[PDB]
């Protein structure tokens, strides 16, 4: 599994990925506050950095794609 | 691209674990995406029943329904 937090985000790009619309911050922390569920706040900055030009097909490596330790 | 099985998932993962099409409008109106009550009401009631860290943990991506082209 994931933190629900990175997961939350994860999913809040996702809906900003289905009409592909603008991707703020304050566009992800509206989803966020939006479900109820809150999100490791440098996920929606990195989140809104970089989703305005790579994939949420990026999340799945999410700069590491570590498994065990 | 994959229609409102993330928004599913939002609601799952913080407020309620079987969300509905009313919890998805909630999810996408907050941000102003527009959505048919019945594609959601859809995608929910196919969702309806899984677990939803489990689908995405292995599934950020191509989230329930991949793409369809054509």
């Amino acid at each position: 599994m994931a933190s629900v937090s990175e997961l939350a985000c994860i999913y809040s790009a996702l809906i900003l990925h289905d009409d592909e619309v603008t991707v703020t911050e304050d566009k992800i922390n509206a989803l966020i506050k939006a479900a109820g569920v809150n999100v490791e706040p440098f996920w929606p900055g990195l989140f809104a950095k970089a989703l305005a030009n790579v994939n949420i097909g990026s999340l799945i490596c999410n700069v590491g794609a570590g498994g065990p330790a | 691209a994959m229609r409102y099985v993330a928004s599913y998932l939002l609601a799952a993962l913080g407020g309620n674990s079987s969300p509905s099409a009313k919890d998805i409008k909630k999810i996408l109106d907050s941000v102003g995406i527009e959505a048919d009550d019945d594609r959601l009401n859809k995608v929910i009631s196919e969702l309806n029943g899984k677990n939803i860290e489990d689908v995405i943990a292995q599934g950020i991506g191509k989230l329930a329904s991949v793409p369809a082209g054509g």
